[PDB]
RNA sequence: AAAAAAAAAAAAAAAAAACUAGAUACUAACACAUUUAAUUUUUUUUUGUU
RNA sequence: ACGAAUCUCUUUGCCUUUUGGCUUAGAUCAAGUGUAGUAUCUGUUCUUUUCAGUGUAACAACUGAA
């Protein structure tokens, strides 16, 4: 008459999973938020409006700005960058050396 | 005790609490390591 | 749910498009 | 059950954990347990990574390079970083477990090799050559050469790469891959940048010379760049023929 | 010396006796052309060998160079060699060289593709004998030739010492297979356990094929 | 400290010597080791303060493509790594688990590395002097010596 | 296409240099 | 365990040449069975066996014992 | 060791006595610190040798030694076989900030 | 299957450094519970009686 | 100029799953450590007067006075 406590489980396999696990799991949902969803897509893979459009993957992991070529480590340090002063001279000067020629 | 919050961890919170709204808080220590819900909210 | 019955759904797609070039490959031999 | 127990802070268990794959690979079969091992090499933790990599190397000795080995190369596509260390550290491994072999395999992974010391992150030029170590010493004697050039030409210029676990692990190759060349066809790179006007460029050949004048001695003599005119005394008993 | 038009035998004050063949490339083009063009006038280079002069042009000035086919260490000076056809009726043509302290050798070139597998498991199998010995007796202490260099009575390694000022190539060392001959019995079959392959007195049978057939 | 039009006659190829090289506490012997028969000049990424690899380049390097011979084995379709299970499904499986995931053939992966691809070797490899560059590209040179033999 | 020699010693060097004097088998 | 990574009568009695009864029996390095004029005329092309294709050098012994076996008597 | 950086071998004229190893350091290389495929003993200095001080795994110079110390093929191949006594002399700072803190 | 043509503007050889603090990835089979039976911290103005 | 057709464009207007329910928020549960070392973002300061020394491959940098 156990039924009395009110816990229980389910029939199939063996719960609870290996804390490297979770890890994988909260390290790619916190790079959703930051994210704010968006694919940023791997450089290789030919290209969908980026929300920006120069964000990427390399053939590794890492994200890069194709404009500035820097390499970094994870979301929050890229919102760093595309608040930064550099990032902003990069499109200032890729927008004059547009506008000598079409 | 100092359970100091890095300027990563606040701005995941703004990003939970965005996502889950105010009164799931233990979902929101569930993105955020070091952190527990009573010192989320 | 969502991702288990989308994948599941891919294999059933897959079966088709298995069993559908079988019947191809068998009618170019004829049978 | 093993996998998720090589979390363990001893040692002597996450090595017993790793030689009791060797008795199971044996048992059933390799690729059964290879994708147990792949599947846990995009996990963070760095036990993990490395205590899979010797599996790897493991399962390779045990069953036959030849069953993992594809299997490998083909994982290191992954553009996950954590995974292409943890393919080329397996690689290491697998390469000393399996001593004389080696040489059946170069030839394959001189491509795999390539895009590991060309590649941007100063890690992966740091496991490749440390497959090289393992690589030449033991197919030293063979006949392939052709290959260690190659890797070669592709080494020298990390001379003047700083870190220490990368400097070091650099050096360890340069060692190894002297005794696939030759002192010899090996010195050629080497005296040029042995003087140079730069402190630096200067500073980081003569570590290059010192580790192989010390394990070759009296097997540099012959092919050292000196001319009578060159030096003052030269050595006139150099030029006699009888 | 020139066992034939695209390579060449030779060696060294030091003792080194090595073989250096002429690439393909070269041949090729040496063989599609009259001599005259090389001087000056027209031949086709491919892309790749003008660059290595300008970017070289101490070192590639010919402008090829040979890939080094065998490398072997006899501590000799070898004065002599004398490319032989045949010797004794034989079909394998030797060379056979001669050194200063006084020496005969020779190089016996080894048509098979089988043979020079089997030798070389055997070379292999003597090479290191000393040191599976005592790692038999080792692991027989642990668990139930004293000294390291038991077999080889000396502590060299043999890759170490044939190898010498540069690595060995494709020079299978004949001497020291005929040391296998020389063994009791007992230390025959027990050194022949490590081949899947056949059994002593075949191995035996291999290696005195050279002098009688060969020679 | 001689001009480097002194320190240019005296060797036999002129062209290597540089102006830097005049500065070498002994650049007499400098330009003569450096104009030895087959000395092969140090790399040349020193004084660039860029760290030998930086970007430009490197942003478009590509993934990696297996060599062909093995490309036949069939496993770039077994596991396809380019470019899935809730945690739930996954710790199911530690617990079950399923076997034959590769369905790969011992046989034909054994003679691969042995029978076929016996004397298979890799397409270009490199030279004896031939050191790599940071902007060099091998992918292009590789296909070019593919592209003048064809055609 | 390699070339693959077997190197044997017909007759050994032959310039003695070291000597010693004893008894060392009966 | 099999690992693919790395009263039996095997005597047929007609011949695998003549496919006939053995007549002047023959026995090689192998358990091979042949009449004295089968394994003679094998030789006039094959370098191996019949069966094996292993190395027979042309060795072969008069194999009684077959006889033997094949009478009902055995030796 | 080859990857606690402090620590000091000694590098004097090996002896005739054979280094030690406990068993927990047992199995290894004392150079390149793996446990794969040895080839000879190992031979320590007189000066290394003594009183207490023999005893102690080549090492970790603290646990005491039973097993004989082997150099892997790969160190003899290169040499660094017969550098010299391959005999750790400082604990390290490993070692010692361990033991602080526990206590 | 398959069956040509003919009317005298451009081109390019493919941002640092220093300072100070903060942010995140990662590297060494790095070390993480045994440690203790021969051997040097054991230190004092010598002072143990058939 | 005008009746007037068609393509292009802005606006007004029209609008999509604008979250499947219910109870005691239905209940409950969660981050190892130490020694050595590198990689990578952002913020802040300088392209600005002469000569003398230190320094550098050459710069740079550092050190004095008008
Ligand atoms: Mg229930
Ligand atoms: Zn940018
Ligand atoms: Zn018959
Ligand atoms: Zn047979
Ligand atoms: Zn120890
Ligand atoms: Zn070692
Ligand atoms: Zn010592």
């Amino acid at each position: 008459m156990n039924y009395l406590e009110g816990v229980g489980s389910k029939k199939g396999g063996g719960g609870i999973a290996s804390e490297s696990q979770f890890n994988l799991q909260r390290r790619k949902e916190v790079e959703s938020l930051l994210s704010k969803g968006e694919n940023v897509p791997y450089t290789f893979q030919d290209e969908q409006v980026r929300s920006n459009p120069y964000i990427y993957k390399n053939h590794s992991g890492k994200l890069v700005c194709k404009l500035c070529n820097t390499m970094h480590m994870s979301w929050s340090s890229v919102e760093r960058h595309l608040g930064g002063k550099k990032h902003g001279l990069n499109v200032l000067r890729r927008g004059i050396s547009i506008e000598k020629s079409s | 005790k100092g359970g100091v919050w890095t300027n990563v961890e606040d701005q995941i919170l703004k990003a939970a609490v965005q996502k889950y709204g105010t009164h799931q808080w233990s979902k929101v220590a569930s993105l955020l390591q070091k952190k527990t819900a009573r010192q989320s909210e | 749910k969502a991702t288990r019955k989308i994948r599941e759904r891919m294999l059933e797609e897959s079966k088709r498009i298995a069993e559908l070039q079988k019947r191809r490959e068998l009618k170019q031999a004829g049978i | 059950e093993l996998l998720e127990l090589l979390k363990s802070t001893n040692k002597e268990i996450r090595r017993s954990a790793n030689a009791t794959f060797g008795f199971i690979a044996e048992a059933i079969g390799p690729h059964d347990v290879l994708v147990a091992l792949l599947n846990n090499l995009k996990v963070q933790e760095r036990q993990l990574r490395v205590c899979t990599a010797v599996a790897i190397g493991i399962v390779a000795k045990v069953c036959g390079p030849y069953n993992v080995l594809p299997v490998i190369m083909n994982e290191y596509t992954t553009p996950e970083t954590n995974v292409q260390n943890g393919v080329l550290k397996a690689m290491s491994f697998m390469f000393e477990y399996i001593g004389n072999m080696s040489k059946d395999y170069i030839y394959f992974i001189t491509p795999l090799l390539e895009d590991a010391l060309t590649d941007r992150d100063l890690v992966h030029r740091q496991t490749a050559s440390n497959v090289i170590t393992h690589l030449a010493l033991n197919c030293s004697g063979t006949g392939h050469e052709d290959a260690f050039i190659h890797l070669m030409n592709l080494l020298i210029p990390n001379i003047f790469e700083t870190s220490p676990h990368a400097i070091m692990r650099i050096l360890e190759g340069l060692e190894a891959l002297s005794q696939a060349l030759g002192p010899g066809l090996f010195m050629n790179y080497i005296w040029a940048g042995l003087f140079h006007p730069a402190k630096n460029v200067r500073k980081a050949f003569w570590r290059v010379y010192n580790n192989m004048y010390v394990m070759y001695q009296d097997a540099m003599v012959p092919f050292y760049p000196v001319t009578p005119d060159n030096n003052e005394e030269y050595i006139e008993e150099l030029d006699l023929v009888l | 010396k020139f066992l034939d038009e695209a390579t060449v035998i030779g060696a060294d004050r030091y003792g080194n006796a090595w073989t250096l063949r002429s690439p393909p490339e070269c041949e090729k083009i040496m063989s599609n052309h009259d001599p005259s063009e090389l001087s000056n006038g027209a031949i086709k280079y491919p892309l790749d060998v003008i660059t290595l002069q300008q970017k070289l042009p101490n070192t590639y000035d010919c402008k090829f160079k040979f890939q080094l086919l065998n490398h072997f260490f006899v501590n000799d000076i070898i004065t002599d060699f004398h490319i032989l056809d045949s010797l004794s009726n034989s079909d394998r043509p030797g060379c056979i060289y001669m050194g200063l302290q006084g020496t005969v050798g020779c190089f016996i070139p080894l048509l098979s593709k089988g043979n020079v597998f089997m030798m070389g498991n055997i070379e292999n199998i003597m090479a290191e004998a000393d040191d599976t010995f005592y790692l038999d007796y080792e692991s027989r202490k642990k668990n139930n030739i004293i000294c390291e260099g038991s077999c080889s009575i000396l502590g060299r390694d043999h890759q170490e010492y044939r190898s010498y000022y540069a690595p060995v190539r494709k020079v299978i060392d004949g001497d020291l297979c005929e040391n296998f001959l020389r063994l009791s019995l007992n230390e025959q079959e027990f050194l022949a356990k490590n081949l899947k392959s056949v059994q002593v007195e075949d191995i035996i049978q291999t290696i005195n094929e050279v002098r009688t057939n060969y020679m | 400290k001689p001009s480097l039009s002194q320190l240019k006659s005296q060797v036999p190829y002129p062209q290597i010597i540089e102006w830097y090289d005049c500065d070498a506490r002994y650049p007499g012997l400098l330009a003569s080791i450096k104009c030895t028969k087959n000395v092969i000049p140090v790399p040349s990424h020193w004084q660039s303060k860029k760290e030998y690899l930086s970007g430009r380049s490197l942003l478009g390097k590509r993934p990696f493509e297996l060599p062909d011979i093995i490309k036949k084995t069939n496993i770039e379709q077994m596991r396809s790594t380019l470019p899935e299970k809730s945690l739930k499904e996954a710790s199911r499986a530690r617990v079950q688990p399923k076997m034959g995931a590769l369905d790969l053939d011992y046989k034909k992966l054994h003679d691969v590395f042995f029978k076929i691809g016996a004397n298979w070797k890799p397409d270009h490899l490199l030279c004896f002097g031939d050191v790599y560059y940071e902007n060099r590209n091998l992918f292009e040179e590789t296909n070019w010596k593919r592209m003048v033999d064809h055609k | 296409d390699e070339l693959y020699l077997y190197h044997l010693t017909l007759k050994k060097q032959t310039n003695f240099v070291h000597s010693c004097i004893g008894h060392f088998v009966d | 365990l099999n690992q693919e990574w790395n009263d039996l009568e095997k005597i047929p009695f007609k011949c695998t040449l003549c496919k006939e009864d053995y007549k002047s029996p023959v026995v090689t390095n192998c358990g091979h069975y042949f009449c004295g004029s089968c394994f003679a005329k094998d030789m006039k092309k094959g370098t191996k066996c019949f069966i094996c294709h292993k190395e027979t050098h042309g060795s072969a012994k008069v194999a009684s014992d077959l006889q033997k076996m094949l009478n009902k008597r055995k030796s | 060791s080859r990857h606690q950086f402090d620590l000091i071998m000694c590098l004097k004229q090996p002896g005739v006595q054979t280094g030690l190893l406990c068993e927990k350091c047992d199995g290894k290389c004392p150079i390149c610190d793996s446990y794969v495929r040895p080839k000879r003993k190992v031979r320590v200095c007189e000066n290394c040798s003594f009183g207490k001080q023999a005893k102690n795994c080549i090492i970790c110079n603290l646990n005491v030694g039973v097993n004989d110390a082997f150099y892997c093929w790969e160190c003899c191949r290169l040499g660094k076989d017969k550098d010299g006594c391959p005999r750790i002399l400082n604990l390290g700072s490993n070692r010692l900030d361990r033991h602080f803190e526990k206590k």
